[PDB]
DNA sequence: TTTCTAATGCGAGCATGCTCGCATTAGATTTTGTT
């Protein structure tokens, strides 16, 4: 059997990992140059399968290596003698049916893609089933199912729009329309190596009996277990078994054959390739994770065996938790359009601007911050300031405004190293314009330096250029394809050695050393996801495929069945050749291992552990000087850690040395301020030093996140009052609001409404408080030494004086506020005490008067007692308390009532 | 078949009691089984599980396990999974399934979708997805708005609102007639017209109808984005369960039974989404048993409306059987956790009974300094004892109020305390490094970073970087000129100019030189990473900076590596947000802020000890813990019984009003009857609508009290911390100083009279000023001249060398 | 530089007893939920 001259059909069959995949070569290079065809089942089987063949092979021939789609589309070339358009149509298709007056009961469903996608899965598998639209009607007949015999009927009407998954069903009938192109290529081909048998359709099955009826020699070969994916691999044929693995170890054979007891069942690993399984567990999602990356690098660098030899076979990558964690302890792993890509997207706009003409300034700042040229914040804010120096305007000019000028025609002010970072654009968006008669694409590519620059950074970010590079020809591929087929471009765009982790339906052609099974959770490896929907495509699969069941909707819509989930688990096994893992968490907080773990646990080698070791410099340095700065374990291991240290900072790996630990950091100055005085108070920065001198220095010194909007809308108003009649002053205000940053147009008129109102407020209590109090001068600044020895020559600006009826001095202040302070703690309200003083100490001009402290909002006052010498002093000595508290180092931190929101509160020690 | 007794002892346990014989005898029917607090729940759900396997009535893949929150779900499903494999070795493939609630409804909703106009693959938002979203539609809507409210201050109310349309199924189009019955009635003593008050109240209904656009346009953005928040979610499988019959009697076909677990605790979106299915008059063969607690009822009136809710589909109710026993203290069970019996328990192992103490202090420090004091002395028993190790915990209200208990135990014990995502030191200052790379004007992280541990500065460095950062303004009044300083674009003063060009390095310090210098190298090194990709340049920024090194640096040697699970959640959640929409290096910060604003901070790793430990958990937090002994710290006027945060339908915006609210629990204010007549009719309804919220603080303290495992140290304290009247001790504490009094069983202690109080202060030094001065020395040695270190050290050396 | 809502104790307004604006001050309650 299996020979030179022997007979039409034979069948082959054996074990995983088994040599039925190379075993069909050496018969194919024995024999002709064509009439051999191998029928593989992947493009990607068909580079090894067609590599192995050429290369065991000047004038030799390469033999016809395809699969079974592609030769089916051969037959239907002979015979001339894509899902998104797709869905496309299947989706108008609804529309149009949507207009006349399916069951009714899902009228509304039609409008939805979820009905489309539904429907398209309901006629794929049955194409891939082999089943003619009027058969399916029929069916809908027979069993009381409306859903059915409508779906039948709307395939029906598809099928009449026509005349990529319905090429085997268009070649069964080709081949039986000659019935003599049958004959054709039963004498042109003799070999007919078609393999991978258990992943063949129902009716790529017929064409492979079709083709197999009789002449020269046919082979068949696969295990007829690891069906799951029907095969019928049952006949009188002549069979061929293979029952020794070569691949699997003895020991992991044994597991695998211990599994498919409970399910030719029976085979054997190769002898020499000793090995092992080993079931571990993890006490939480992340110790899992950490754990594999223990194990991966323990086995590439303590064991020998390298990337590319191992692989992490997930459940489904649906997953994406592992890759992560499994690369931060540094493990390489293998694996968004041109639209989103952002060096794509500046060449894009630079395309798009130069087809439009005409550059708005929001897309000039756009391409300051990306890769054609590049310039980081505080470049911008280097920019900024720089062009406001070349028009000084008393408000000043937008940016946006300034750099396309600047761009356009070159302001020559500053322009010390900004001369570059504008020359790029101008080279850009001048050789852009250059041509203006696809080409130009490639000029302004060209003008910007950033090809050079990419290629020059094949070293360490070097990724960056690697994937930037990739983004751009993908780009240039586009207008390739756009010009075979510039304003209508840009509209047009708008639409290794490496652990490779991957699921398990595609970790079906891996020769892998070790294996890591990860993720056999309990509610995911085996499914207990139900798979009915509205259509009852599941229950509908099973009663066409055969008699898996009758005419009931009973068993199919419950979960996938577990006889069929054990194969995928048993053949998953199958893949590693040396060393297996399979790993599953169980955590007491949310998480079990499954019914498969301890089944596993019977053959396998060998407190789930809750912090596991690792095999990376950040994590072995943090754990060593962790222990030998202990309190007291480890007595000699702290030695033994701490002569590791010095071993480990003898050469590199930041974090060891004493040098470079934080706590060893030591503060730079620890001197005052101003040791040498006279320190200057404003009325209001005493407000904050007699609460937390901390917060006076790191927040009135740089920790401020910068003039909301209720601060310069309250210094407006201020400015409003101080100038010397209430009708013209709402018309100020008015013409210069809008240019005022809301979050919310509709708020912006309800401000400007309460303001107006608080104008208004304003000048009736003015008229209001004019019968006994009259202003000597107002926003009168105040500016003088009151208390010296350290002196402090209080200097500010005073919202309002007035002059007291009776010889005194009544100092006021205007806040716009809503919420007034208390009639006691306005008493002793440290602005107004310090106005106070100011003025008894004469540089106004004399006697200490009240305060008002008027609110504008909501007008409600809160006085203040004139001053009397006998309190008069304590507030010097206050003052003077203040002014010593600003020099010395180590300010006191204290907690009051205002630190609730006090900008620099991630950084007080109180809390 | 077997008995409940036989079918037990044929197994390895205990013969069941007679409380727990008549469910698990009950026959096959609609039942509901009121579980006391601690009568030994999710045991008595196996039992009723495997004698119903035992017996012949269902298979382990017809169960249905049905419970409200996650943890307790997966106990459940322990449970009943290994009791059902202990019963196959005396006399397989498939398991139970078990699930929380809205995961349930999110399968039925995936499974049967489009019979509705769902879609099924629709995201679930967080909250605060949602509310950076709940703000953009508000900020957008083009209109009037007669409210005087900031925004972001009205998103609250429409998604509080929405979030109550979305349980009691209202869909916003009937919440438009609900304020004419009312005017009207106001419109038509003094003679002054209607009072102040009255028109104040009438304001709250135009609000909320003026609302009602707000609203609707929202749930028309989530459906344009087919996304989906969780009460949205649970009101559509209601809404598909009550609608459709075909979609209960395919559950039914595949579920035989189903275990309805924490039925107290579910609302009227669920009580009907639930009925619909199985319960309202189908097939009596279903087992459907339920077991709710009506009298612990925190989160949130279902199980005295289960019978003729679920019955027997002739028109006869349901049955009703109890559990008492609940393994509890005699004197916290009796005299004590009958606080409450508003009903209109027993001591289940006939063990030792336990103290009771009480207290009335005169300070907020001293109770706490005497609550302190007896865990202290009970903690300390167990060394001399050899290890008794008592484990006890406090129970708080507030969850305030509890950082200053840690102060006051770890000077004798050793608390846990069980701070957000973005709150741990190992997180805080990652955010902080990635807000100065990407925004310069945030003094609030420039701070953050020049005074943090990895380089500390001095008063004077940061006054010089000031000044050159001041100085480098160089800016030169009108209204104009003031209203065109503060836009998006102008610039000011800020601290990381003077980082980037700081001038002379004669201002700075000698040593404070060099280290401007180098962070300057840094950020400028790290500012060329934002064209990057955001969840790799946060591991970028992580690995520059020392933190996954020193985040283990700092830690006991009893944890064996761990430290950095929470910098690995942190990535993991920007490793989500990111690839969505948008990497937006800069939106991420907006993120960052708005969960910091909304859900405080985020969920950390929720680190596990092993330890005697005393817990300072929050008692509304952490039921069905019943560990230790307890104390209930703070029973003062204001604090527990909570009553001030009150706002009722009539003046809160965002509350739905009796008349609507599906409950209709409470007084749907009858008002036909008609000025001075509605004025007093009014006060009366929200005097109802009050003892209602002190209700819902009985079911705290009873739970507080059921959680009593030893002793109880309760207590109630006087002249609270910053105020200045007494407050003192509420109810709560004057009726269970009297109910301590009656009995064998409570200590009274100290019961301080009722009377200035305390005002002294909290201080720290800034730059603050050893056993890692010593471990450094040590190293330092070693430079001069177990655990498998050396292999380990060696193999990394290998691979540096390459 | 900045605040919601409400409970409190007046204090004139008029059929000594309420009674109702009017101005002044205290606190900002807690988490459960998808793949
Ligand atoms: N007789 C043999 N002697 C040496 N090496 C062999 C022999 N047979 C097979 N191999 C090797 O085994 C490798 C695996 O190829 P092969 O076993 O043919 O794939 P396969 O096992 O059929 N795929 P599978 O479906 O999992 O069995 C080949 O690349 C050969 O190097
Ligand atoms: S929170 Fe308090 S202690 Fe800290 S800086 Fe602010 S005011 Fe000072
Ligand atoms: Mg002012």
């Amino acid at each position: 059997l299996l020979e030179p001259g022997s007979n039409g059909v034979v069948r082959l069959l054996g074990g995983p990992g088994t040599g039925k995949s190379s075993l069909l070569v050496d018969t194919a290079v024995q024999h002709d140059p064509e009439s051999v065809l191998l029928l593989t089942g992947s493009a990607r089987l068909r580079t090894a399968a067609r590599a192995a063949i050429t290369a065991r092979l000047g004038v030799v021939r390469e033999p016809l290596v395809r699969t079974v789609h592609s030769y089916a589309f051969a037959v239907l070339r002979l015979a001339a003698q894509t899902s998104a358009e797709q869905d496309g149509i299947i989706r108008e298709l609804l529309a149009g049916d949507l207009e006349d007056g399916w069951p009714e009961q899902l009228w509304p469903a039609l409008t939805t893609a979820g009905f489309a996608t539904e429907l398209r899965d309901l006629m794929a598998r049955c194409t891939e089933r082999g089943v003619d639209p009027i058969a399916l009607q029929r069916l809908g007949r027979t069993a009381k199912r409306p859903e059915w015999l409508a779906a039948g009927r709307f395939a029906q009407a598809y099928e009449q729009i026509m005349l990529a998954a319905e090429l085997v069903g268009a070649a069964l009938e080709a081949l039986g329309a000659d019935d003599e192109l049958l004959d054709t290529e039963r004498n042109r081909i003799k070999l007919l190596l078609v393999d991978d048998a258990q992943h063949l359709d129902p009716q790529a099955a017929r064409l492979v009996r079709a083709l197999a009826a009789g002449t020269g020699l046919t082979v068949i070969a696969g295990d007829p277990d690891q069906s799951v994916f029907v095969l019928l691999r049952d006949d009188t044929h002549p069979a061929i078994t293979l029952t020794q693995s070569y691949r699997c170890a003895p020991e992991i054979a044994s597991a695998i054959t211990g599994l498919g007891q409970r399910l030719t069942r029976h085979w054997t690993g190769n002898p020499q390739r000793e090995g092992t399984v080993t079931v571990r567990l993890a006490a939480s999602t992340h110790a899992e994770g950490t754990m594999i990356a223990d194990a991966l690098r323990r086995a590439h660098l303590v064991d020998g065996i390298p990337w590319s030899q191992m692989a992490v076979i997930v459940r489904s990558v649906p997953g994406t938790a592992l890759a992560r964690a499994l690369t931060a302890a540094g493990v390489p792993v293998q694996d968004v359009p041109v639209g989103r890509q952002p060096a794509a997207a500046a060449l894009l706009t630079v395309l798009d601007v130069t087809a439009t003409g005409h550059l708005d300034a929001d897309s000039a700042v756009a391409l300051l911050t990306g890769p054609i040229g590049r310039v980081d914040p505080v470049t911008l804010r280097q920019l900024r300031r720089a062009l406001r120096r070349a028009d000084g305007s008393q408000p000043p000019r937008d940016f946006g405004d300034l750099l396309v000028d600047a761009i356009e025609r070159e302001p020559k002010g500053l322009s010390a190293e900004h001369a570059r970072t504008l020359r790029r654009l101008r080279a850009v968006l001048t050789a852009a314009r250059r041509s203006d008669a696809r080409y130009t694409l490639w000029q302004a590519w060209h003008a910007s330096g950033l090809q050079r620059r990419w290629l020059a950074a094949s070293e360490r970010v070097g990724a960056q250029a690697d994937r930037d590079l990739d983004a751009v020809t993908t780009l240039f591929d586009v207008a390739d394809q756009y010009v075979n087929r510039l304003r209508g471009l840009v509209d047009h765009v708008t639409r290794a050695e490496a652990v490779a982790v991957l699921s398990v339906h595609g970790a079906l052609a891996g020769e892998w050393d070790f294996v890591v099974i990860a993720g056999v959770q309990e509610g995911l490896w085996p499914n207990m996801i139900p798979r009915g929907g509205v259509l009852g495509t599941q229950h509908l699969v099973d009663v066409l495929d055969g008699v898996a069941d009758m005419t009931d909707r009973t068993v199919s819509t419950r979960a996938p069945l577990v006889a069929e989930e054990r194969r995928l688990l048993m053949a998953a096994m199958g893949r590693a050749r040396t060393r297996v893992m399979i790993t599953a968490v169980d955590s007491d907080t949310g998480l079990l291992p499954s019914p498969f773990c301890a089944e596993i646990s019977a053959w396998a080698t060998e407190p789930p552990l809750v912090a596991p070791r690792v095999l990376a410099p950040s994590a072995l340095v943090g754990r060593l000087r962790a222990v030998v700065c202990a309190p007291a374990v480890d007595d000699d291991a702290r030695a033994c850690a701490a002569a590791q240290l010095a071993r480990l900072a003898a050469a590199g790996v930041p974090g060891a040395d004493p040098s470079q630990w934080h706590a060893m950091t030591s503060l730079t100055t620890e001197e005052p301020l101003w040791s040498e005085h006279v320190v200057t108070l404003s009325p209001s920065t005493l407000q904050m030093l007699t609460d937390c001198p901390l917060r006076w220095l790191l927040e009135r010194h740089g920790g401020d996140d910068g003039r909301d909007v209720r601060s310069t809308v309250g210094s407006l108003v201020h400015a409003l009052v101080s100038e010397p009649t209430e009708s013209q002053l709402v018309n100020e205000l008015e013409k210069v609001w809008d240019d005022l940053p809301y979050d919310a147009k509709w708020y912006s008129d309800n401000e400007l409404a309460r303001h107006r109102a608080m104008l208004e407020t304003f000048t009736r209590w003015r008229e209001d408080t004019r019968r006994q109090l009259t202003e000597v001068a107002t926003e009168i600044p105040v500016e003088g030494i009151v208390v010296e020895p350290p002196g402090v020559r209080v200097r500010g600006r005073l919202d309002r004086l007035e002059r007291d009826e009776a010889g005194r001095l009544v100092v006021v202040d205007l806040k716009t506020g809503k919420s007034p302070v208390t009639k006691d703690d306005a008493q002793n309200h440290a602005q107004l005490a310090m106005y106070q003083l100011a003025v008894a100490a004469g540089l106004l001009d004399d006697e200490p008067g009240g305060g008002k402290l008027v609110y504008l909002g909501k007008a409600t006052e809160r006085e203040q007692d004139p001053l009397t010498p006998d309190k008069r002093a304590e507030w010097l000595e206050t003052v003077g308390e203040a002014a010593a508290a600003t020099a010395g180092p180590r300010f006191v931190a204290r907690v009051n009532n205002g630190c609730a929101n006090c900008p620099v509160r991630s950084s007080c020690p109180a809390q | 078949r077997y008995s409940p007794v036989e079918l037990s002892a044929a197994l390895g346990l205990f013969p069941p009691t007679d409380e727990q014989a008549a469910v698990i005898a009950a026959p096959p029917g609609p039942l509901v089984v009121i579980a006391g607090a601690g009568a030994g729940k999710t045991e008595t759900m196996a039992a009723r599980v495997v004698w119903l396997v035992a017996n012949g009535f269902a298979t382990p893949s017809q169960v249905l396990g049905l419970t409200f929150t996650r943890k307790a779900a997966g106990q459940l499903l322990r449970r009943v999974r290994t009791r059902l494999a202990r019963l196959a070795g005396a006399g397989s493939d498939e398991s139970a399934t078990v699930s929380t609630y809205h995961a349930f409804a999110g399968t039925l909703l995936r499974e049967h979708g489009l019979l509705l106009p769902v879609e099924p693959d629709t995201r679930l938002l967080s909250e605060t997805e949602l509310w950076q979203l709940a703000y953009d539609v508000v900020c957008a809507h083009p209109g009037h708005l007669d409210t005087e409210k900031t925004p972001a201050a009205v998103t609250a109310m429409v998604l509080r609102l929405s979030g109550a349309l979305a349980e009691h199924l209202v869909d916003t189009d009937q919440l438009r007639d609900t304020h004419v019955e009312l005017e009207r009635l106001v419109h038509t003593q003094r003679d002054r017209g209607p009072s102040q008050w009255l028109l104040r109240m009438l304001a709250t209904q135009t609000e909320r109808t003026e609302l009602v656009p707000l609203i609707d346009a929202l749930h028309q953005r989530m459906r344009a984005e087919k996304v989906m928040d969780f009460g949205m979610q649970m009101a559509a499988a209601a809404r598909l369960a009550a609608r459709f019959p075909q979609v209960g009697e395919q559950l039914r076909q595949r579920f035989r039974v189903v275990l309805l677990d924490e039925y107290q605790d579910t609302g009227h979106a669920q009580r009907i989404a639930l009925s619909s299915l199985f319960g309202g008059g189908a097939d009596d063969g279903l087992a459907l048993t339920a077991v709710g607690d009506p009298i612990q009822s925190i989160y949130g009136t279902n199980l005295p409306r289960f019978t003729t809710d679920f019955p027997y589909s002739d028109g006869t109710p349901a049955p009703t059987l109890e559990l008492r026993t609940s393994w509890r203290n005699p004197p916290s069970t009796l005299h004590v956790a009958n606080a409450v019996s508003e009903e209109a328990l027993r001591p289940r192992p006939d063990a030792e009974p336990g103290t009771i103490r009480c207290a009335l202090l005169n300070n907020v420090a001293a109770e706490r300094d005497w609550v302190a004091d007896h865990l202290a002395r009970a903690y300390h028993g167990a060394i001399g004892r050899g290890e008794a190790a008592p484990t006890a915990a406090v129970l708080v209200r507030r969850n305030a109020d509890a950082a200053p208990m840690a102060e006051a135990l770890t000077a004798r014990g050793v608390p846990v305390e069980v701070a957000g995502l973005l709150a741990v030191p190992e997180v805080a200052d990652l955010v902080a490094m990635l807000r100065l790379i990407a925004d310069p004007t945030a003094g609030s992280a420039v701070m953050r970073i020049l005074t943090g541990p990895r380089w500390r500065f001095g008063a004077r460095d940061i006054a010089a970087l000031w000044r050159r950062a001041v100085e480098l303004d160089d800016r030169p009044l009108g209204t104009a000129d003031i209203v065109a300083q503060a836009a998006p674009d102008a610039d000011t003063a800020c601290v990381a100019d003077a980082i980037c060009d700081p001038g002379d390095a004669e201002r700075y310090s000698p040593a404070g030189y060099e280290r401007i210098v180098a962070l300057g190298r840094e950020l400028t090194m790290l500012r060329a990473h934002l064209g990057h990709p955001l969840p790799e340049l946060v591991a970028e920024v992580r690995r520059v900076l020392g933190l996954d090194a020193e985040a283990r640096a700092a830690r006991p040697v009893a944890a064996g590596w761990a430290g950095t699970e929470n910098l690995d959640r942190f990535s993991d959640l920007v490793s989500d947000f990111a690839g969505h929409a948008g990497a937006s290096v800069s939106a991420l910060l907006a993120y960052l802020d708005a969960a910091v604003e909304v859900e405080n901070g985020l969920a950390p790793a929720e680190l596990t000890v092993s330890h005697d430990r005393v817990q300072i958990l929050t008692v509304h937090a952490a039921k069905g813990l019943e560990w230790q002994v307890v104390a209930v710290p703070h029973l003062s006027a204001r604090v527990f019984p909570s009553t001030t945060q009150a706002r009722t339908w009539l003046t809160d915006a965002s509350d739905l009003p009796p008349l609507l609210r599906g409950d209709r629990a409470t007084e749907s204010e009858i008002g036909v009857p008609v000025r001075k007549i509605l004025s007093d009719k009014i006060s009366d309804h929200k005097k109802s609508l009050d003892q209602r919220r002190v209700d819902e603080e009985r079911r705290l303290l009873y739970v507080a009290i059921t959680r009593a495992e030893d002793t109880l140290l309760l207590s109630g304290h006087h002249w609270g911390a910053t105020e200045s009247k007494p407050r003192g001790p509420s109810e709560f504490l004057c009726e269970l100083k009297t109910i301590l009094e009656e009995a064998t069983c409570g200590e009274i202690e100290h019961w301080a009279p009722d009377p200035p109080l305390r005002d002294q202060v909290v201080e720290a030094l800034w730059p603050p000023v050893d056993h890692v001065h010593r471990g450094a020395q040590l190293v330092a040695a070693a430079m001069a001249g177990q655990e498998g270190w050396a292999a380990d050290v060696d193999a990394l050396l290998a691979e540096r060398e390459r």
